[PDB]
RNA sequence: GGUCAGGUCGAGCCCGGGCUCCGUGAGGGGGGAGAAGUCGUAACAAGGUAACCGUAGGGGAACCUACGGCUCGAUCACCUCCU
RNA sequence: AGUGGUGGCCACUAUUAUUGGGCCUAAAGCGGCCGUAGCCGGGCCCGUAAGUCCCUGGCGAAAUCCCACGGCUCAACCGUGGGGCUCGCUGGGGAUACUGCGGGCCUUGGGACCGGGAGAGGCCGGGGGUACCCCCGGGGUAGGGGUGAAAUCCUAUAAUCCCGGGGGGACCGCCAGUGGCGAAGGCGCCCGGCUGGAACGGGUCCGACGGUGAGCGCGGAAGGCCAGGGGAGCGAACCGGAUUAGAUACCCGGGUAGUCCUGGCUGUAAAGGAUGCGGGCUAGGUGUCGGGCGAGCUUCGAGCUCGCCCGGUGCCGUAGGGAAGCCGUUAAGCCCGCCGCCUGGGGAGUACGGCCGCAAGGCUGAAACUUAAAGGAAUUGGCGGGGGAGCACUACAAGGGGUGGAGCGUGCGGU
RNA sequence: GUGGGGUAACGGCCCACCAAGCCGAAGAUCGGUACGGGCCGUGAGAGCGGGAGCCCGGAGAUGGACACUGAGACACGGGUCCA
């Protein structure tokens, strides 16, 4: 039947059925009730700065097949642990046990996972401040 | 054997406005129920299995229906019902998978006396006749007024109580909210789950009716008194002193706060007030013998 | 139990009568552990 | 009848556009009304009344001839059952819903289990309710004037 | 239960146009729709509109020159000031003074581009191009 | 509420023979209702332990068509002698094992059907129970069921009750009524708790004669010498503060030792199980009817 | 200004109790990602007993059985839609 | 003189839809009816002027927004002037079309009434039906039963089978169909009674009394559950026979609950037309069902043939609609009224909480996390232990010859 | 509501007496959340979001509580106490 109630004083009505039917959005709801924000590892915040415990390799999603070079991270600001991917080739060897880091987003679709690679959310950036595209392309020296 | 109801665990809290002159539809429902429960139950005399089942009224739950052409649910029935009984006001009888429910002395003069009084106050009189008697209600006003707070002082006030072979005229009926109590605390008093109610907790209701005010769940199901009414109650207490003390003392801090408050109105006018006082001065002996029947082995 | 017809199709998947039994049967044990 | 049966048909009933009475009636506007108290005074009510009239006196409606108390007005045989004081109190048309509402309240009580009746009785009610909420908005009935299904007996 | 006559009417003449039938009876005539008729006629959207005694509720008889795209009746009554019917105008009209928009105003029932020209707003009832 | 039977009033007459060796149709029943239940019922070591009974469903699971009445008198005397936990929400019943079953069915499974019931009440009543609290009653010299009516008001009177209180409670609400049934009415149409702990008793050292709905109860002295004894091997149960008069005391005295129970080796591993164990088996039985 | 009798605000302090959050937690379950391992043939053609729904029992699982319904069923003969 | 990476926000997005979204087949129209607030509401006449619109008084600060000119070299910035700003306010005047409010008139909406006709409309009482099972007696020997085969089972204490007689429970075949009735689930032997509802024909009465319905209420297939009965057959569970590598099944022989009656609960399904309901309009043809109308036939019937109107119900089908499947006056077309429902798949109909229920379980209902798609229609192929047709020596029926048994020739695999 | 105290000043603001009222489905209470406005970002626009830099109003000085002097304070660079 006809769209309801399209009446010259039933305003009222109309305001109450979309403000009920905009939570059926998710993205809404996500930003209202900030449940990124209550789930939050990184608080919202775009770089962190952590302590690296562990080299970690994973094997890519198939049919892709490939070892991708990675570091768990424990993390100063929470103190959380975390995965975080190493870029670049031949570039992890730059990266070792107990080494000040700076972490970034991965900037996959929904701000998720990147292409083949699931789960992993983060990327390295700087290692001791030093930045890692910089020593990647081996023009600086770490400290 | 347990004795309680599922599900409406708060319907009886909307008793309590009658304190108050406000008025809500779940009271008028609650009063139409004790109406109709009263004018449906005859006052026999059973004293036997057989006498029950013949001088007994059988309840059929689906007959009763609110003035609506509206089904009721039964468990508000049932609370309604354990109420009553808990009161004197009535006499109840669960024959196998049957219910069977009999007026008492109090019923029959309670209502004889106020006809063409009103409904709210028609309610108001039964609760406070059901008092004013020697009632397991009583008993637990008693407590109150030793200074119980919780069912833990019924517990210890009962046990008590059992230490004096003094204690025929109740001793089924106090032996029964002993039970519902052990049933019944380890839900109020473990896991903070509350889906049933126990005789003391109907009985906590109705009171909240009259005098008192009931929080909610802790847990438990503490309770706090109010000393303006309690000194219009107690007044009319010892106007008629026709219901033991069962050897419970008031506490002096409760005394002390009943001489510090003022006059508060009492609960009717004066004269059906008096009225009431008289007429269950003459009959205290004849519904002290029934509750003696229907409360007491003996 | 609200019913998605959808879960009928059944490529991919059991029979939704059985798994509705099952997760019933799950439902009963875990009420009961609780009590 | 799409009340509530939700039916679209069409028994109704037709008149031609004819806005003065016709010349072949002969019959005068005082005649009808001998002839109009005549039939009420046998326990007729309205509806039968003008059937009367049409059939064997041939008066087409009684709409056609002006009210002559009140020329702004056309005459009706109800209004000239209020002109004698033989129109009703209670509106007729909710007078047979009370009656029929108290036998079917009597042939249910005698038969428990004919739930189909019992919808009808759920019907009828809202009908007699409805009407009831109609002519207490108009001040034809008593302003507490309120049906019962004991008081209903009396009528 | 029918509501108003003019969404009906409205509804009908567009109804007869794409099938292209000559004449059309509008079965619940009032007093607005006469109002109304006038106004495109003077426009020339339709011949000659005449009314018809029913007995009941009058009937409106119209044939159709076959110079109607659409025609609607905006229900919701919108009322509009005199500055900003270039909004309202385009809503329902295609083009820059295509077609019109019909208004009920403190003097009537009346075309909008007089309207304008007497500078009267109100509330929009109908349009038609 | 009243926790009553009908029709199955000579039931429960028919563990007479229980003491004897004769077996009939009734007693081989009884005997395998038992242990139907007694595997139903659930144990692991409140609230979460507790199945429902539905006659129409405990009936078939043997193939008997036996009526509810009788179904609900078995589990009332085994909750008699504290064999069972019954729960009785208003129409409906609740069933769990107590610490004493899956003890004794746990070590004497294998014994023969009339003697594993023969065991399992005479476990019962040899540890703190309502049917011990009866069997003390006889020991007094107790007749009907008005001395246990004045019994049980001299136990509550101690205040040492609190144990059992809620037990002797349903007694004498059952009395309330039983009292009526045999205060005028010839026919006991109806059982109470009373009469079900007479019976089970009579399956061990008593006998009841029914009179015009009374339930007149005599000892058979022997048997109760028989079992005396037993009890003194193991005082691990309280006599409430009641004590033999002296008639039974003296019967007991002087009499030619009827022939022991059972085999001896039955006796003493009957007395080792519950003593290594009597201290859980309490707290069950203070869970089952104590209070605090 | 000191001392005492009293009133008012009262910051705080001790005890009892109600409520909430965080941490750690023995122990229990199920959810998803991986492919290697094992059992079985459940469904899709009439999937080798048509399929599915509601209800209840059973089974290591796929699942099986029972009553009421559905065409999201085929081959056809076909009551038969067309013919 | 910037460019790159991450995060957050608006656009994209008619993926929030008032403008302006979808709910037959993919997400979604509810299992049905009633009705309160609320919303939408027949025509005409008289009045008011709250809304609505026009004019005018005050006011809604500056900075900021737009524009011309001018100053700093133009610009950014600033000045003068002009216009707007959230502006929701308020004084006075003017209009009355419409919404509102008040008084009067009118039937077409609606409702009531009346008369022939129709119908598995419901409830109650009585009567009957063939069939099945048991029991009794007679005849009669030697098997019956069942399956792909058998086997279990019944049977010589007389089975199967035929005849005479008695008992039991369930259900009302053919006539039967897209028939009919009911709001839906659903409803079928015959008669008597009570009762609901509609059509059709008549303005015969009243006068908008209406549509929808949040919250509420009502009954509502099977199955399960509570209390008591009942139990012919059937048959959950279970017990055997058989099949199979394995068979907790399919097949067979049994078999409890249930299936039936009374009194209650549970509130359920692919409760499906997968189509929430009311009004106006939009090519047609064709049948059946009921009522009316007009003719004709009539062995004179509530009989028989043709056309029309009304109401119900099917098929085909123009335009039109739609992703298509298809629909197409019984819309899923164009408008007008009112609620619910939907916002990628799964996690899930879950956790937690609340309410209900005796119980099984019903109503309500997230989150983290995971995923590049899920999903719908339709075309071509391939395939079917689908159907139809035509074929044969790489197929078979008829007949003949002959290999693998021994040795050897030749070659394949292996040493 | 009656009749008064106190205030610069009206006022349950406070006191004494009287009465039972006030708010709630047009969302009371409770919880989450946040200085409000002129404005700002984006968009064809309906609209969506944000309130930090400037101006207006609001409020605060480690948390809380309290007093003098003053026209103006319970007073960021006056005073006292608790923590």
């Amino acid at each position: 039947g006809k769209k309801a109630p399209n009446g010259e004083f039933a305003g009222r009505k109309l305001k109450l059925k979309r403000k009920k039917f905009r939570w059926s959005d998710i993205r809404y709801k996500r930003r209202v009730l900030r449940l990124k924000e209550k789930s939050d590892p990184l608080e919202g915040a775009p770089q962190a700065r952590g302590i690296v415990l562990e080299k970690i390799a994973v094997e890519a999603k198939q049919p892709n097949s490939g070892m991708r070079k990675a570091v768990r991270v424990q993390l100063i600001k929470n103190g959380k642990v975390v995965t975080a991917f190493c870029p670049g080739d031949g570039a992890i060897k730059f990266i070792d046990e107990h080494d000040e880091v700076i972490i970034e987003g991965i900037g996959g679709p929904k701000g998720g996972s990147m292409g083949d690679i699931p789960g992993i959310r983060y990327k390295v950036v700087k290692v001791n401040r030093v930045s890692l595209k910089e020593l990647v392309k081996g023009r600086k020296e770490k400290p | 054997k347990v004795v309680g109801i599922k599900g409406s665990v708060s319907y009886l809290q909307a008793l309590k406005y009658l304190k108050t002159k406000k008025v809500t539809k779940r009271l008028k429902e609650i009063e139409k129920l004790v109406d109709t429960l009263i004018t449906l139950a005859p006052y026999a005399p059973g004293s036997k299995i057989e006498t029950i089942r013949k001088n007994y009224a059988k309840i059929s739950f689906n007959k009763i229906k609110t003035v609506s052409r509206s089904k009721i649910g039964s468990p508000r029935i049932k609370s309604i019902m354990l109420l009553l009984w808990n009161f004197g006001l009535l006499d109840v009888k669960i024959i196998e998978n049957s219910w069977y429910v009999r007026k008492t002395k109090l019923a029959s003069l309670l209502e004889e006396n106020f006809k063409d009084l009103s409904p709210s106050e028609k309610l108001k009189v039964y609760l406070l006749g059901g008092l004013l008697v020697d009632t397991p209600a009583r008993f637990v006003y008693r407590c109150t007024l030793n200074g119980v707070e919780d069912y833990k002082g019924v517990k210890k006030a009962i046990l008590g109580y059992l230490s004096d072979q003094r204690s025929n005229s109740l001793i089924i009926g106090l032996s029964n909210m002993l039970e519902s109590i052990k049933f019944i605390e380890e839900a109020q008093a473990y896991s903070g789950k509350k889906e049933y109610i126990g005789l003391v907790d109907v009985a906590f209701y109705g009171l909240s009716g009259l005098y008192l005010d009931v929080k909610r769940e802790s847990g438990k199901l503490t309770v706090k008194p109010n000393f303006r009414e309690l000194r219009a109650l107690y007044e009319i207490d010892k106007s008629v002193a026709t219901g033991s003390d069962y050897g419970l003392s008031i506490s002096k801090e409760i005394l002390e706060n009943l001489a510090n408050t003022k006059r508060r109105k009492t609960i009717f006018s004066e004269e059906v007030q008096e009225l009431l006082v008289n007429v269950i001065k003459e009959n205290a002996i004849s519904i002290s013998q029934d509750l003696q029947n229907m409360y007491g082995i003996i | 139990m609200k019913r998605r017809p959808r879960k009928w199709k059944k490529k991919g998947r059991m029979r939704w009568k059985w798994i509705k039994k099952r997760i019933r049967r799950l439902k009963r044990q875990r009420k009961k552990e609780r009590g | 009848a799409r009340m509530h049966a939700r039916k679209r048909g069409k028994s109704g009933s037709k008149r031609p556009p004819r806005t003065a009475p016709p010349i072949w009636v002969e019959y005068t506007v005082e005649e009808i009304e001998n002839l109009v108290v005549k039939l009420r005074k046998e326990g007729y009510s309205t509806a039968m009344i003008g059937t009367i009239l049409r059939d064997q006196y041939g008066i087409p409606s009684v709409k056609l001839f002006k009210d002559p108390d009140n020329p702004n007005r056309n005459l009706t045989i109800t209004r000239i059952l209020e002109k004698h004081g033989l129109a009703p109190e209670i509106p007729e048309d909710l007078m047979f819903l009370i009656r029929r509402a108290v036998n079917l309240r009597k042939h249910l009580e005698q038969h428990p289990k004919d739930l189909h009746s019992m919808r009808g009785l759920q019907l009828i009610e809202s009908k007699i309710r409805r009407l009831v909420k109609y002519y207490k908005r108009k001040g034809k009935l008593p302003k507490n004037w309120r049906y019962d299904p004991e008081t209903a007996k009396l009528l | 239960t029918l509501l108003d006559p003019l969404a009906n009417a409205l509804s009908h003449i567009t109804n007869s146009e794409r099938v292209g039938k000559r004449e059309v009876y509008i079965k619940p005539a009032s007093k607005l729709i006469g109002e109304v008729l006038r106004v495109m006629q003077k426009y020339g959207y339709i011949g000659e509109f005449e009314f018809i005694d029913d007995g009941r509720a009058g009937v409106y008889r119209v044939q159709l020159l076959g110079r109607i795209n659409k025609a609607g009746a905006i229900k919701p009554r919108f009322p509009v000031k005199v500055s900003e019917f270039e909004k309202w105008e385009k809503r329902f009209l295609p083009a820059f003074e295509f077609g019109i928009l019909i208004v009920s105003t403190s003097q009537g029932v009346m075309s909008h581009k007089e309207a304008i020209e007497k500078g009267i707003g109100g509330r929009l009832i109908a349009y038609v191009y």
